[PDB]
């Protein structure tokens, strides 16, 4: 997963607890790690993050 | 269904224009695109549903008109004697200048900043390397402003020419507002998935104005989409990467005054310096008072308020769009 | 309506409730006067010391700042109301923050003008935003509709709106009162409705400077912190400050460590000559019966004490013109004497023989 | 084009491509389900073979006794699943001045849980009507495409 | 009896308009009247009447005005049946309105009860969210397939429902329905919703609106933001949200103490809510032209505007320009193909507080129709732009005013743009950039025009200058909406014995009941009528005097160069652009038309001095 | 849920127990024609209002006769609703303290208020419900609490009339003499050192006189403390201590109580109605001692309420 | 003097005796000047 940021755009760049609007609850949101995991992350302007 | 208002450009002052409903069917459905005066032949009824016995008080019925015809405004594409008469045109050398000097008639320019527009707006080649990368195809125009000058209207051009074009504004927003998000709909919809001015206008043209005045959050997306050419979503659970080739063309305000500063440009601006390395033209605009060029120019502005050698507009709006495909 | 105890409304404001629930007839509303009574208030007309005497008689348990009582008092007479052909009304509003040492009784005098003005309302600093002074437009849950509420200030229209901890306010608060100081109305053009609604009500603002000794020297203008601008706009800005008299304290604890005795409060003030609830109907009287004009005698001095200033800003003539007739108001003088508006600038050199430290 | 769908395509093979918004909880249908009369005590079965969302079958009305007896018996019942896909169009294109339509899918057994939200697909399915309720009018019917079957996008991931 | 009493109410009112309605002699306006409006109407032949009820008061003793006011209701059907009698006996497809109107008493909206229903009367209010036109049955074609339909009548009051009887047949009933829309007559109507005038509620109850119906063709005739003036036809409308209110409520349940036992409870709550009704609505709230004239002769006329402009205010003479060359405004048309050019003007007042620099507004406000005046900071958001209203109910999408929008083609007033923050102030831009207020709020997508002119009043960072620092840095506003106003007319007050002489001497004479005899050149009702004649010209300038413009132009950016410290600015081109609106406006001014260098050279100097003010 | 029925002894802090209005037990109507009286007993939360006439004299006749209630006849009961939380020393070592519903009927109304810590003894008794209808196995109950009678740690003076015999438990505290010190010591013992500070806390808890100027205006009325110092010296415990032994006491901390904990939001009253004022800290606790920690990090808006 | 007025009533007073104000003021002087330690 290439991310560079800050995340982009809408993605989070870490784990992150984000809610089901409906059935309310509590679920992972994504991010880049999650998605990414077992594997190669790549990022950028890592000093600006 | 359609709902179309009174157009608000004959509006008598004071009164609001008024919606009403209109109905389409069979052939004429779809045809009508909105943001477009558009015409209707119908029969005006007051029908229905219609119970509408929750009204009661007084006995009222709505109205409908249900439309038989519509009437474009008051669609475009090469074609055989076009084209075979278009090629015999493009031969001559000079054709370059000749359409730089169409490329903005109303604003008087100037040969530079237009020219950029010219080269960005007309295309690149993409181009994938087997099968690793692909560079880029396209070219980013920032125009570096100043205020009082064109920096605004040329973008504008640029809406009305291009096949695809979409104006993004800085944000705020005039929609739309540049940020992929998935958001709940109007009135009570599922949700649907929405792209930010970036997917929207892919392989058209994006133009973006005052960046100074963006939100990081929309900055981020933005050089997101210049350094790999897609944007990813990740919410809610929706998870994609969206494809946007867009050209960007900018419009920025340096800071402060007319020319800052001695100093450098990327001094000169707010914007960072690494952002403004993807762009690869830079337009700057100037300058002191110059005797001559305030006639010139006065000459050309009073002359335009006192109304009241290029291609046809017509014929480079084709010429562009049938070059690059 | 009406009470004994607490202070009478006004007259122009009331005005078609006079001249309707007349037609239609009704009772109460306006308070009524008998005659021999009346005939005991303009003989304590007479009395020369009366300007003097109802400045003591006010706050009964505050001791001495006899000028801060005094300017109050006249807030209570405050100004004439001028319809000009149309527009025009300026009321009578007059408007007075007090800053000084903590401790100092500021927020006392509050609390009895809260309890004398007939409609007014307390409102303490940081308990308050723009939202809160006007117009709620809440869901009225009995009925689950919307609908209209009147905020603070609106309900403080006519008679006095008290003000705690004003130095306080946040930034977006302040800014509801310079509409309502000029214009003497407020304009709402948010959300359902949209329309100038009138406020016409008088300010009492309390203040603490930074120190909060406000201390000697520094720039006062300064230690009041504000805006100067908006600390211009007030119409009599004390500021209150002890000298420490040693020579006082003696005296003031002589003052206040009474009650000790009796246990049931009495003579509070005693020996000392008071009038109690005939103030208010004396005050009433005052005020509907009562239209004073400056006439001719007094726009030379008037002027001259202006440019005196000057040689602050034009609202400070408004000012006196405004407070002064108010002392005219009283003393039951349908013209101002020449005289009358010594004092009336005096009040506003009071805080000065205070500013100079 | 997701856009373009005339009226004469109804009740026919249509295929077309898209991007999956989201997809939802799973629920059961019954194939094959053993039904009791309370009263008259007598026994039957109902085995629905295919269906849509119709709704297809209902239980019978006549076992006086009556109204309709007949209690379903769960436990010899066998059920199936259903998701209800929703589609939409890739956001890409060309709405340009628009909120980008979308049409519901249904699908049955084997067809479910095969696809991510977010993975672009291709459905061959058969399109088609209920009448729900309006949230409309008159005699509108809201459309939603039948699959049979779906071949991903390879792989896309 | 009651059928006769009123049947002969009846027959007095009909003698009435058939008697003698005027007792104008010679010259006149000699008799009748009121055949004359029968007849005048029968030209046109759109079906409606204007009669005056001041006449009907003063003829019968008043018996009769009485008689009609009180009961009047009651007695709406034999006045419209008495007016078609006199139709069918003197004129030969019937629909008939009647309105009254001149009233000799006002009503204020909280003066209303429930003594004064069902009759006539009179309500003046600020007319808010007009909402679109739909028809109404009344009369209506409706019966079961069985044995027939096409009966057409009844559905009078509103219920709707429904057919009053000789039902099916012959499947006598009861029954009910079934309704044709192909056969009925339908009316008008629009409902608009009026408010108590600003200026008149009673501390601090705050405004409450009510409710009026539009029917006849007095639909439309209403005005949104606007005073209006209305004639009775009270009447009544029930409401099912008055529960908790709390009671005690009356009920309906029914007496069956006739027949006998051998339709269950039938009980149904009645709960009315007043509103208004209309049938007469006003916008109320040769001789002249020869004035008109005297005013374009003169020579001196403009300065004559200038200096009786703002009474109140005691000189600055440029403001006074500031304000009236708004009132005035440029062509504000072509020069397509494309984009339109602008066209009116705006101005922000900027200074030391004291310098009654809203004493302006307050005037604005006062003198100028179509103009709205609001302090935001407490704006507080829209405010300056529409909700837009939903639901309605029956479809909703009915548009509020709303502020700023709802004075277009005028001068809207604010106060403190300094106060707003961020959030509304974009939305300005957009209203003074795009032109168009583009409004789409979780329903109903939209666009709505706003043309209009912003006169704000912009309070220093410290209150101060400051004049050492570039007013550019002082105003404090965001620079897109600062360089769409031109231009700023800065105001600073400082000390000067003679002008402070006379400060304090016109102040304490505007405290004075005497002297108010301080007067303008021109009165302030007249220069409203002068103006608008003056607005009717479309001022375009072809001459070639306009080559001079360019130099002029020129002339003015040349030593505004060198050095940057000075107030630029630039000059930016769209000054350029200003200077032709101004010369306009001073077009409009003058009624000169192709207009002449010379005022071009007054736009100029005015620019200039706004110009110096800020250089310091 | 096995107790149900039963009469029952709880302890737990009220809170909430919303105002008390009146509810109807029985209805009395009056026919009017046949004279007489019609009684009909009510239950659960609501009932319909009957009408024609149940009269044994309109009964049989051809015409009922019509009826309509009077609110005088009636029998109407005071009725309060409160809800106790576990006392939070009672809680399992996870989870959360749960709530439960009570009733109050007659004489026992009013008794009860927000912020105390009390036994509560009642017959224990179930009322019909349930949660969304497609949620229902059916029946369930959904019970509440009965209240028959109310015993209040922390008793509640100033109220008291008697000073009968009760003054004998005062003379074993008063005749060995020196009761100031001997008390002052005896608030907060647990900790050592600082007879001062205690020996004014017992002022603090005493308070008093207050006045009245007979205008008038008030002047306080009570006491103010400050405790500085740091780190140690375990200036709190002596917090812990007071708010526990002074009734009314009620203890906070900055970040800790909100400002709008310690102002009224207005919030929609369930069952009666509407809108009522909610507050806490200051006015949850007041008439006694309340009690502040951390008393730097409480930022601004907070300083102003307190100031 | 509010001080005085409570350890009276310790007392149970009424009389409001001189060793308590006195000792009022021991309280008040008491509770600063320990910061001359
Ligand atoms: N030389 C010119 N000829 C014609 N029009 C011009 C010229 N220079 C500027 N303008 C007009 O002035 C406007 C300047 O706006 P601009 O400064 O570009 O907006 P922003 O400052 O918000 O980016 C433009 O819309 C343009 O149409
Ligand atoms: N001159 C005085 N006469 C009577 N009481 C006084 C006087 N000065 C101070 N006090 C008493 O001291 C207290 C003043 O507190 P206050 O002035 O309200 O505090 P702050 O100045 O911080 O607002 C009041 O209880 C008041 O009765
Ligand atoms: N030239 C003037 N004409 C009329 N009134 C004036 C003038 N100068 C000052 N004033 C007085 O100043 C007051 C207005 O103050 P203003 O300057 O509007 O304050 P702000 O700047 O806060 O709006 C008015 O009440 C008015 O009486
Ligand atoms: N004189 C004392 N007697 C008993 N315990 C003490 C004494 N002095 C300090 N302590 C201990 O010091 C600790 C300080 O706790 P606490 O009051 O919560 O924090 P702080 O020290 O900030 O007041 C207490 O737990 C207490 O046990």
């Amino acid at each position: 997963v290439y991310t560079s940021g800050k995340g982009s755009s809408a993605a989070g760049l870490t784990a992150s607890v984000q809610r089901d609007p409906m059935t309310r609850e509590f679920y992972l949101e994504g991010g880049a790690m999650v998605l990414a995991d077992g594997g190669v992350v790549c990022i950028d302007e890592f000093d600006k993050m | 269904r359609v709902t179309l208002q009174e157009a608000p450009g004959t509006v008598p002052p004071g009164r609001l224009p008024r919606h009403r409903e209109v109905i389409l069917l069979a052939d004429l459905v779809d045809v009508s695109k909105p943001g477009e005066e558009v015409e209707v032949t119908g029969i005006y009824k007051n029908n229905y549903d219609g119970n509408l016995n929750a009204k009661n008080g007084f006995p009222v019925f709505a109205t409908i008109i249900e439309a038989n015809s519509i009437k474009r405004r008051e669609v475009f594409s090469w074609t055989e004697e076009e084209e075979r008469e278009f090629r015999k045109i493009s031969r001559d050398r000079g054709i370059i200048d000749k359409i730089i000097s169409s490329m903005a008639p109303s604003i008087y320019g100037h040969r530079d900043i237009k020219t950029a527009v010219a080269c960005s707006l007309f295309g690149g080649v993409p181009k994938n390397v087997n099968g690793k990368h692909s560079i880029r195809g396209d070219i980013n125009v920032l125009l570096l402003g100043d205020p009082g000058t064109a920096k605004s209207q040329i973008l504008k051009y640029v809406e009305k020419t291009a096949h695809r074009a979409v104006f993004a504004t800085g944000q705020g927003a005039s929609a739309v507002g540049l940020t992929a998000s998935v958001r709940k709909d109007p009135i009570t919809k599922e949700w649907t998935l929405e792209g930010g001015a970036l997917v929207l206008a892919d392989k058209g043209v994006c133009l973006i104005d005052e960046f100074d005045k963006m939100n990081d959050q929309d900055r981020t997306s933005i050089h997101e989409a210049m350094e790999q050419q897609s944007i990813s979503i990740s919410k809610a659970g929706i998870v994609t990467t969206l494809q946007a080739r867009c050209s960007i063309i900018a419009a920025a305000n340096p800071n402060g005054g007319r020319y800052n500063s001695t100093l450098p440009l990327a001094q000169n601006v707010s914007l960072t310096e690494p952002i403004l390395s993807r762009f690869d033209i830079l337009c700057v605009v100037r300058d002191l008072v110059d005797e001559e060029a305030d006639e010139r120019l006065a000459t050309f502005v009073v002359d335009s308020h006192v109304r009241s050698s290029p291609i046809p507009q017509e014929l480079l709006m084709k010429y562009i769009h049938y070059a690059r495909t | 309506v009406s009470d004994k105890r607490l202070d009478v409304d006004t007259s122009t404001i009331e005005q078609e409730l006079m001249q309707n629930k007349v037609d239609h007839n009704e009772v109460e509303e306006v308070r009524q006067i008998t005659d021999q009574d009346l005939a005991k208030i303009r003989e304590v007309a007479a009395r020369e010391d009366l300007y003097s005497l109802l400045a003591r008689s006010i706050a009964p348990s505050i001791y001495e700042l006899e000028d801060v009582k005094k300017g109050i008092l006249l807030q209570l007479f405050g100004g004439t109301n001028k319809t000009f052909t149309k527009g025009g009304r300026y009321r009578g509003d007059i408007n007075i923050l007090l800053c000084g040492d903590p401790s100092t009784s500021k927020s006392q005098i509050l609390q009895y003008v809260h309890k004398i003005t007939p409609r007014g309302v307390y409102t303490s600093g940081k308990g308050s935003s723009a939202v809160g002074l006007t117009a709620y437009i809440t869901r009225d849950v009995d009925t689950k509709q919307l609908v209209l509420e009147s905020g603070a200030l609106v309900l403080s229209d006519g008679g006095v709106c008290c003000i705690d901890e004003f130095d306080k306010m946040s930034d977006s608060t302040r800014s509801v009162l310079h509409e309502v100081m000029e214009q003497q109305t407020i304009s709402i053009a948010k959300a359902g409705i949209i329309t100038t609604l009138n406020a016409r009500s008088s300010i009492l603002a309390s203040a603490n400077p930074i120190g909060s000794r406000y201390n000697p020297n520094l720039p006062v203008t300064e230690n009041i912190d504000l805006p100067p601008p908006l600390l211009s706009r007030f119409d009599l800005v004390y500021l209150v400050l002890d000298k420490v008299d040693e020579k006082n304290d003696r005296e003031l604890a002589k003052h206040l460590t009474n009650l000790y005795l009796e246990d049931k409060p009495e003579h509070i003030s005693q020996d000392d000559v008071l009038p109690v609830e005939f103030l208010t109907m004396y005050i009433s009287y005052a005020k509907e019966h009562i239209h004073p004009i400056i006439t001719e005698a007094a726009k030379t001095e008037l002027v001259r004490a202006y440019v005196g200033m000057r040689k602050a800003t034009t609202r400070q003539l408004e000012s006196m013109i405004r407070l002064a007739e108010a002392h005219a108001k009283m003393k039951l003088k349908n013209v101002v004497e020449l005289e009358d508006v010594q004092e009336a600038v005096r009040l506003i050199r009071s805080a000065i023989k205070d500013y100079a430290t | 084009p997701l856009r373009d769908l005339d009226s004469e395509h109804v009740s026919k093979i249509v295929r077309l491509s898209g991007i999956i918004i989201s997809t939802s909880v799973l629920s059961s249908r019954a194939t094959y389900l053993s039904i009791m009369c309370r009263n008259c005590r007598h026994t039957t079965s109902i085995t629905i073979n295919n269906f849509n969302t119709g709704n297809t079958v209902s239980l019978p009305r006549s076992c006086n006794c009556g109204p309709d007896p007949y209690i379903i018996i769960h436990e010899s019942s066998k059920f199936i699943d259903q998701q209800f896909l929703k589609l939409q169009e890739i956001p890409e294109l060309v709405p340009v001045g628009e909120m980008p339509r979308n049409l519901t899918m249904t699908c049955d057994r084997y067809l479910t849980n095969k696809v991510i939200p977010g993975t672009r697909v291709t459905i061959v399915g058969i399109y088609s009507i209920y009448n729900s309720k309006n949230g409309s009018g008159v005699a509108i019917r809201t459309p939603y495409i039948k699959i049979l079957g779906i071949q991903s996008d390879v792989e896309t991931s | 009896v009651d059928d006769v009493t009123g049947e002969k109410v009846r027959e007095a009112f009909e003698q009435f308009l058939e008697d003698f309605s005027v007792q104008s002699t010679d010259t006149g306006e000699v008799e009748k009247v009121y055949r004359a409006q029968i007849e005048f109407m029968k030209i046109y032949d759109l079906n409606t009447i204007y009669i005056d009820y001041q006449h009907l008061s003063m003829r019968e003793n008043g018996a009769l005005a009485m008689a009609i006011s009180e009961q009047y209701y009651r007695f709406l059907p034999f006045l419209q049946k008495g007016l078609r009698r006199v139709v069918r006996k003197y004129a030969p497809e019937r629909v008939f309105q009647i309105s009254f109107f001149n009233l000799p008493t006002v009503h204020r909206i909280r003066d209303i009860r429930s003594e004064k229903i069902g009759s006539l009367l009179s309500i003046s209010g600020t007319v808010t969210r007009t909402s679109e036109v739909r028809p109404e049955l009344y009369k209506a074609s409706f019966t079961c397939d069985m044995c027939r339909a096409i009966v057409d009548n009844v559905e009078q009051s509103f219920k709707y429902t429904e057919p009053t009887f000789c039902p099916n047949p012959s499947c006598e009933n009861r029954a009910f329905w079934t309704l044709n829309v192909t056969r009925s007559r339908f009316l008008d109507w629009q409902k608009v919703r009026i408010q108590e005038n600003a200026n008149e509620i009673p501390t601090g109850s705050m405004p409450r609106t009510l409710d009026v119906i539009l029917r006849g063709d007095s639909v439309e005739r209403a005005k949104p933001g606007d005073r209006c003036k209305f004639t009775g036809v009270e009447i009544v409308v029930p409401d099912v949200t008055q529960l908790g209110l709390p009671g005690v409520k009356p009920s309906s349940t029914l007496d069956t103490r006739g027949i006998s036992k051998t339709r269950s409870l039938g009980v149904r709550d009645l709960t009315y809510k007043i509103s208004f009704l209309a049938c007469h609505v006003i916008s109320i709230g040769s001789d002249e032209i020869n004035e008109l004239k005297e005013m374009v002769k003169d020579e001196h006329i403009y300065d004559k505007l200038v200096r009786s402009i703002a009474p109140a205010v005691f000189g600055h003479e440029a403001v006074k320009k500031g304000i009236l060359l708004q009132m005035l405004g440029g062509v504000h048309k072509s020069t397509v193909e494309g984009i339109k050019l602008r066209g009116d003007i705006n101005i922000c007042v900027v200074g030391d507080p004291s310098t009654s620099k809203s004493q302006f507004l307050k005037y604005v406000v006062g003198f100028a129709p179509r103009s709205v005046y609001t302090s935001g900071k407490a704006s507080s958001a829209a405010g300056l732009t529409a909700a837009v209203v939903r639901d309605e109910e029956g479809g909703d999408y009915t548009i509020e005013a709303g502020a700023l929008m709802l004075a277009d083609n005028g001068i809207c007033c604010i106060d403190e743009f300094d106060k707003m923050d961020i959030s509304d102030q974009v939305a300005i831009h957009e209203a003074m950039e795009q032109q168009t207020i583009s409004i789409a709020k979780a329903g109903i997508h939209a666009t709505l025009n706003a043309r209009t002119s912003i006169l704000a009043a912009a309070n220093p960072v410290g209150g101060r200058y400051n004049r050492k620092l570039s007013l550019r840095g002082n105003l404090n506003m965001t620079a897109p909406i600062m360089s769409r106003f031109d231009l700023f007319f800065v105001i600073l007050d400082d000390c000067n014995e003679k002008i402070d002489t006379e400060l304090a001497s016109h102040i304490v004479d505007l405290h004075m009941k005497r002297d108010e005899a301080i007067e303008p050149p021109f009165s302030a009702e007249q220069l409203r009528r002068y103006i608008k004649y003056a607005r009717t010209f479309k001022p375009i300038l072809t001459k070639e005097a306009r080559s001079y413009l360019v130099e002029k132009y020129k002339e003015l950016r040349k030593d505004d160069a060198q050095g940057f410290s000075r107030s630029s600015y630039r000059i930016t081109v769209r000054q350029l652009e200003s200077m032709i609106r101004l010369s306009e406006a001073i077009a409009r001014a003058n009624c000169v038309d192709e207009i002449t260098p010379s005022f071009i050279a007054e736009a100029y100097d005015l620019l200039r001095q706004s110009i110096i003010r800020v250089d310091v | 849920g096995d107790f149900l029925g039963q009469l029952i002894t709880v302890r737990g802090i009220i809170t909430r127990v919303s105002d008390v209005k009146p509810a109807v037990e029985v209805i009395a109507y009056t026919c009017d024609q046949c004279g007489y009286e019609v009684f009909q007993e009510v239950n659960s939360r609501t009932f319909t209002p009957l009408s024609e006439c149940t009269s044994e004299e309109c009964s049989q006749n051809q015409t009922k006769g019509q009826l309509f209630m009077s609110t005088r006849a009636s029998k109407f009961s005071a009725f309060q609703e409160c809800k106790i939380q576990e006392l939070s020393q009672q809680v399992p070592v996870g989870h959360i303290p749960r709530s439960l519903n009570i009733h109050v009927n007659g004489t026992l109304v009013r008794s009860l208020s927000p912020g105390d810590i009390v036994d509560v003894t009642g017959i224990f008794l179930p009322a019909p419900y349930t949660g969304f209808k497609a949620l229902k196995a059916g029946l369930l109950t959904e019970t509440y609490l009965e209240a028959q009678f109310v015993r209040q740690h922390k008793k509640k003076f100033a109220s008291f009339s008697l000073t009968s015999d009760v003054e004998e438990r005062v003379m074993e505290l008063i005749t060995s003499g020196d009761v100031y010190n001997r008390l002052a010591k005896s608030i907060a013992p647990e900790i050592y050192g600082n007879l001062d500070v205690k020996k004014a806390l017992l002022l603090l808890l005493v308070g008093g006189v207050d006045k009245r100027v007979g205008d008038g205006m008030k002047i306080r009325g009570d006491i103010n403390v400050c405790l500085m110092g740091d780190p140690g010296v375990a200036k709190s415990q002596l917090l812990k201590a007071i708010c526990k032994i002074s009734p009314r006491g009620v203890y906070t901390t900055g970040k800790g109580s909100s400002g709008v904990g310690l102002t009224a939001a207005v919030m929609k009253d369930p069952v009666t109605d509407e809108m009522i004022l909610e507050g806490g800290a200051l006015v949850l606790a007041d008439n006694g001692i309340c009690c502040i920690d951390e008393f730097d990090k409480m930022d601004e808006s907070d300083r102003t309420a307190i100031h | 003097i509010r001080l005085s007025q409570a350890l009276a009533k310790l007392r149970l007073a009424d009389m409001v005796d001189i060793d308590d104000v006195e000792e009022a003021l021991r309280l008040v002087r008491v509770s600063k000047e320990s910061l001359y330690q």
